[PDB]
Parts: structure tokens; sequence; C-alpha cells
RNA sequence: GUGAGUAGCGAAAGACGGGUGAGAAUCCCGUCCACCGAUUGACUAAGGUUUCCAGAGGAAGGCUCGUCCGCUCUGGGUUAGUCGGGUCCUAAGCUGAGGCCGACAGGCGUAGGCGAUGGAUAACAGGUUGAUAUUCCUGUACCACCUAUAAUCGUAUC
RNA sequence: GAGCUGUAAGUAAGCUUUGAUCCAGAGAUUUCCGAAUGGGGAAACCCAGCAUGAGUUAUGUCAUGUUAUCGAUAUGUGAAUACAUAGCAUAUCAGAAGGCACACCCGGAGAACUGAAACAUCUUAGUACCCGGAGGAAGAGAAAGAAAAUUCGAUUCCCUUAGUAGCGGCGAGCGAAACGGGAAGAGCCCAAACCAACAAGCUUGCUUGUUGGGGUUGUAGGACACUCUAUGAGUUACAAAGGACGACAUUAGACGAAUCAUCUGGAAAGAUGAAUCAAAGAAGGUAAUAAUCCUGUAGUCGAAAAUGUUGUCUCUCUUGAGUGGAUCCUGAGUACGACGGAGCACGUGAAAUUCCGUCGGAAUCUGGGAGGACCAUCUCCUAAGGCUAAAUACUCUCUAGUGACCGAUAGUGAACCAGUACCGUGAGGGAAAGGUGAAAAGCACCCCGGAAGGGGAGUGAAAUAGAACCUGAAACCGUGUGC
């Protein structure tokens, strides 16, 4: 449904109204990460090897259906669909028509 | 991979299964006891490509 | 053939007899002749004894559940012509 | 257990009643003679029952 | 919870100087003192199954305390042709090819097997480790088997 | 169709768009103990024999290969005793054993307390235990039957007959069947009389010994006597037993319609507004309560392959009736009777029909049995050989799904790695355990401390949710203060 490399467009969230790249999508757990939303502070133990007494600021994972991949022919996050006469499904946004990548 | 660029000779399966069992995955449980952790990820593969070997002996029958 | 799992390298009793005496790991189900016949045909020496021991699995404990390590035999060859069968 | 070789006839049970109907269990038993029967290899000493040799008495 | 900060603290001679430590009547080292000594001493069976040993620990267990430990974490420890067994033998007993009995299950028993608490059976001193010693290595031995062998004896002998 | 390396957190070293991980079918490996099977044993271990093979100048040591006991076909081979028979020595042999679902079924054996207001015949009960046999079901089964009509036409299971007829220290209590309505619904093979051969008789025998042909019933049917048909008819679930070609079902899987913006909020699925799809408003999750965000549902769609169910195509195999009347046949120690027991609803009672132990013991179609002692005529039926599907009883399991069923002292003994800590020599007994938050963002740094544990600062909607982790009752122990 939706995979690293392609933008979205939050819809449910704090941070709504962003756009933004995929970074790594959990499987199991149906959760994407995106780069500048749901960013974290960490108490990181600053006894380790890299940082001098510090706070880390990673992102923090959200789930998929949060995302909506979009395609702004018309200006709007869409669904998607699939067609194929290819012998591999070419995923298609239903909502636009267009063969998106 | 190594699935079936083996199906090579009759005579040189068993040739090159002395070569790899012995020694190569002795050499490399010695090592393990004397200290290293460059590579171990070598163990898995020296012995999943033993498995190869004793598997296509098995349809020469 | 290989009966011979790992060396053993502990504190005094296996390394600070090193002039003659070696300490392997064997496999069970094995005597101290074909150990003989076993580190001969690899290294290409001469042993003169060979001695073999038994140790019991002894009880370890992590987490909530205790269990049994696992047992093992231990050898310890004595050569008589050349040197160095570890590294 | 013993049977008759030439029928196959064995024992029973059965309860055993009283002049007053208190009734014990008791078990009924073939009239079985031991007879040389002539068979295949040798005669042999079979079990044989004494209804069975009314005929058929080889010797 | 009350009983209550009560009954206990499981025979028995300790005293001091020094260290150690955040902390010592209790741990370690020293001198004096007392107790067993046909045993409270020294080796092996039965049984238990890591407790043994060095380095770090102080929440729980120890009838108090604890720097200590038979308790917790890490890493180590058991070496045999000759000692005790098996590759040798049989007692009481147990099991039993055919066989003999019994509603079924099954009970008894001959040849043969199993079974030491007994018969047979070739190695002893000294040194050493933080933990093993007739096992490891120092010096001298001995029983079984195999291979070369020479003096060889020959219907010798098994 | 892009992330994966069981719990997996944690790092390490890697593999994958030349398709990895993950899912389904089919083959390969499957150490030692176990019916244990070379012998031994205190299961998971110890000792061997004969063949080929490595190794050593040679023994010692290793690898593969086999070797239990009965049975029954065989080949030998001397039997005490000349012939010859029980013994013995071998080749073979998907033959046998044990495990179970403590469920249902059929046989062998088979109690007690209890009810009778005591108790013995009786009831509890042919039940519980135990033992043997199997099956996907098993058992019963093709009228020596029910019955009293111008009778119908195997068995089995439900409804009714009926708590009626009966049996009963006539007490307590036990308790039918046929009729009638239904679920289901097929019937067939031998024995004998006999004809033809081959090993023993001039034998007198087609009968005896073996093996093939014949032949199956009561309206009396077959041997034997006669003609009139001889290709259609099949089953391998009964009745004799040996293959292909694609239809459909199962174990992976794919597609699958339609919502946008504001208010309170840490967050919209909420209320207020406008839109839409609907063979799809079942259900679960997503920062709160979603027909339209996700996984999906109604509906279509899909098999390289390995089983499974049937259609027709082979292929095996097969004679079908009638009339006559002289002769032969139509299951024997069988049926039944007396003595003793069991079982039929029925307790020896006037006791039929049915089986067991013991002795007695038949008739042969003008025969034999039954119709509740028995006898006489009318009436139905053919005993002493065997094999048979379905309707029916179950559930340790696999897949979809339901519930005016439970919600951590409940429902399984068990939501936690349960028949586990722990108790017992042994069989056997047997508990305790669940919840941070939406996301670990699980408290960096300073300070008192030997450390625990604190107090600030910080993450968070809230730590007065800090792993003694949701809400936090009473008992019981505290510190403060008006009378
Ligand atoms: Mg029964």
């Amino acid at each position: 449904h939706i995979k690293k490399g392609d933008n979205v467009k939050v819809i449910a969230g704090k941070d709504k109204g962003k756009e933004g790249k995929v970074i790594a999508t959990l499987p199991k757990k149906d959760r994407v990460v995106v780069e500048g939303v749901n960013i974290m502070k960490k108490h990181q133990k600053p006894t380790q090897l890299n940082p001098e007494g510090g706070i880390l600021e990673t992102e923090a994972a959200i789930h998929v259906s949060n995302v909506q991949l979009l395609d702004p022919k018309t200006n709007e996050p869409t669904r998607v669909g699939y067609k194929f006469v290819d012998g591999k499904k070419v995923r298609i946004a239903k909502k636009s028509g267009e063969e998106i990548k | 991979m190594k699935a079936k660029e083996i199906r090579d000779l009759t005579t040189s399966e068993i040739e090159e299964q002395i070569k790899s069992s012995k020694e190569e995955l002795f050499n490399l449980r010695f090592q393990l006891a004397t200290g290293q952790l460059e590579e171990t990820a070598r163990i898995r593969t020296v012995r999943k490509t033993i498995a190869r070997l004793k598997t296509v002996a098995r349809e020469r029958e | 053939r290989d009966i011979l799992k790992r060396p053993v390298i502990t504190e005094k009793s296996s390394e600070a007899m090193a002039e003659d005496k070696y300490t392997f790991d064997v496999d069970t189900r094995v005597n101290k002749t074909q150990v003989k016949m076993a580190v001969e045909e690899i290294f290409n020496v001469k042993v003169a004894s060979v001695n073999i021991m038994n140790y019991k699995p002894k009880k370890k404990r992590m987490g909530r559940y205790q269990g049994y390590t696992n047992k093992r035999r231990k050898a310890i060859v004595t050569l008589k012509e050349g040197s160095d069968d570890l590294f | 257990g013993k049977q008759c070789f030439v029928t196959g006839r064995k024992a029973s049970t059965g309860n055993r009643r009283s002049h007053a109907l208190n009734s014990t269990k008791r078990r009924w038993n073939a009239n079985l003679q031991k007879v040389r029967i002539l068979v295949d290899g040798k005669p042999k000493k079979v079990w044989v029952s004494a209804r069975a040799l009314k005929s058929g008495k080889v010797t």
C-alpha cells in the first residue's frame, strides 16, 4: 500500500497537513516512519561513546492508516488500485487515473 | 547462488565435499576459539554449501 | 575424520603445560584410541599418550527457570615429534 | 483352555439355587476323555469329549 | 490485628595488640589461654550431585551483627594396560526355547542365560598445583599380545 | 513482491530486484532409547559373531552389511526301529506382535453399599471395574415369520399403542409386542441328487479320494424326460477379479464501490455543515464512537502439482423359460424329551417359542415345524451352512460460524512456557500467577548517599500512570487539631 520513496500526506495526527517521505516501514505492526512527523526528544544515555550530555531527536513511527498517498493533479491525496496487462501489477490512483511510481 | 552451479561432475563432488568440510569449517571453528569476531557469518555459509553437495549425490543415487 | 570440536585455552591446566601437552574438547562416543588417529591425520605428529575425562552437566539458572548445560568429554594429547598444534 | 478336539465343546457358567433360592455361582464342565486320535503326523494324545465318541473313535 | 515489644535465640572459654572498612565484641594475621585425644584426629564404602577452588558482591537466606560464608554474579576444577568394577566364574533369588496346567489375563518348569556381599586377577617409592594424584613426571619394574629373529629341534609341539 | 536473521529486545558479522524472508504440494536427511528384534540391562547404556572396506611391516581400533521368537510353504537329513515318523540344518516371507480417541458397538467373565423404612428370594444391575476382538461404524437380516382379511411379504431406528396385557415375600418395584403413521428400502451364494477326468477296484457303482460342469425353493423346487431360445445382459460394496482421457470438490492466492472543510482536544471516527457508494450498513484495528483511512465483506476469479469423489470409455465375465410324471435328492448324533442352570417384560408357574452341560435319541413330501401346557381338523411356513449397502450410535481431532454462555476466588486443574514449582519410597495428590502509555519518547545533567531510596530539572494529555507501574474500598498502624 505504502512503501519507501513516495510522498505521503498525514490526514489524522498532531502533525497533520504535512507532506514528506517514507523512511522505513515496520511491516508487522503496520507502522511507517516519515521524516519531520512525530519527532521525539530521547533522553539518551550520555555515557555512550558518541555524544557529550544531550538529547536525541529521531522521528517516531506512525500507523499506516494515517498517511495517504497523493497525486496532486487535482490537489488531492487519493487511494490506490491495481491494473496489470504486463505480468506485474502497476499501481493506479483511482481518483485520477494516472500511473504512479 | 549455489543451487545449480553444481551438477558439474560426479567425481568432483566428494573431492570438493572433503575440501570444504574438512579444510574450511575446521579452520573456521578453531579460529573462533582463539579469538576472531571478523567473519562469524562464514560458518553458516560453508555449512549450507555442504547440504547442497550432499543433496545432489542423491539425484545421481 | 573430525572428532575434535574445539581446543580449550584455560588458565593453568591447559596452557601452562605447552612444552609437549595440548588439550582438546573432543566429541563424545569416541575412545582415546581414535584421537591418536585423529590428531595424527591432521597435523602430522606422533603422539605418546592420550588421556580422557568426563564432566557431568552442571546447573545454571537465568530468569525464572532452571536448566542444565551440556556434558563434555575432554582429551589431553602428549607429543613426541613436532610442536605448536595451536595458534 | 480345554475343548473337545473334534467338536469344540467346553465349559459354561450359571448360578446354583437352593431350597430357599440363595444363589452362588458354579461352573459346568464337558466330559473330556483323553484318547489317542489318529491325525496327520503322529496319533497324539488329545482331549475329546464323550459325546463325540459314539461313532468316530479311531484308534 | 490482639496476645507483646512478651516467650525464645538450639549443651560448650574466651582475652587483647594490629591492620581492613562508609560502618567491627563477630571477618583476616599475630601472641597468650582453655577443650577432645578408643577421638571433636587421619583414609575409604552407602548416600547426596558442584558444595570443591580464585577473583568481585551485601537485597534475600544465617535465630543478632557482618567487610564474612556451604548464599548471589563471572571464570576455572575430576588424566589409569597394573587401584574399585565391565570384556572371566558361580551362590540365595530372578527369567526361561520346546513342554505341562488355567473363563481370558496368565501361574509353574527342563537345557541355556542373568546375579557379588565371595573365588580368580600383572606397581611401587619420592616430587608437585590456587583446586586432581599408585591417574601428571622423575628413577627402577612387571603381565597379556604382535613383529622381526639367531643357537634351532623335528612322530618336537596345540 | 522488499525487507529478513523463532522468542529479538541488544550489538556483531551478513544475505536479497540474477526475486531473498514467508506460505502450500511433492521428494531427500531422520543420531541413540523404545513391540526392541544379535546376546545382556537398573530405558536413553555396556559386550559380540561371520562377510566386504580403510588403516598399520603387522595385531589393537573404526565404517557400511546383516543375524530374535513363534507359523508354512518349501529343500535337505541320521533318527530310538530295517522302511519311516516326532528331532535337526538352511533359503525365503510388506504374514504376526505394540500404540491407541479413557467416545460409541459386539462377545467372555461380573460386585457392593443402596431401595424394600430391619432382611435372605428381589431391586440397585447384567451396571462399575477387568479381559479379548475389531470397525469407520458395529450388531440383526432375506421368514420352519407376524396373523385370523377378498391377509401382507427381510432387518434396523423415531412417533403411537402404554405405564394398558402382564410378571411380583402379588410387597417394593420390573414392563412388553403385533396392528397403524413414517426415515430408509437390493437380495443372493454353497451342500445333496448328479454328468466328465485322473491316482486305488474284473470293483456292481460317473456314487468314494481330489478337482471342474450342474443346481437353490413352498404357488413344491430341483436330478432325470421333452422343445425354444443361444450377443442381449456387465459391476470390482453382497453376487469372480487387473487401466486411460477431463468434469467437479479440498490443501496456497488475486481483484473488490464511495468524505471533504471547520469547533472543543494531547489526538476526530464526535456534535454542527455540506457529499456519495450500496448484490457490499457482518466483524476487528487505527491517538475517543468510521458505510467511504486500513485489513476486509456481497460478488466474481485461480492450480505446477499430490490425493478424493463420481459420469462413459475400455476391459473382464455370463443362458433364458415351460410342460411332464415313474425313479433319486432336498444339511444327524441333528430336532426333541427327563435331571440341573441361564435367557426371553415373565421370579418353575398350567409355561409356549430360544441357547448351554450331561446321558438317552428321530421321521424323509401321504414328510417336518408353529399359531403361549397339551390333542383333533382348517391356516401360514420350510429348522439343523454362509456372505450383504443405506436409514442409526459417536468426536481426540482439521475449516467456516453462531450464543438473552463466563469475564481473572469466574470459565478448563491451566489466559502467566501447567499436570509445572511442591508433597509421596510407590500408585497417586496439586495450587499459585493477568493490565505503564496512543507511542518507550523507561527519568540526560546537578545535588545528600558506600549503595538503596529520594528532590529538583526534563519526556508525557496526566508520573498525585516510574516496571512495589489502570481505578484503589474496608479492617489495621500513623501524624496533626475545635469540644
Ligand atoms: Mg459388556
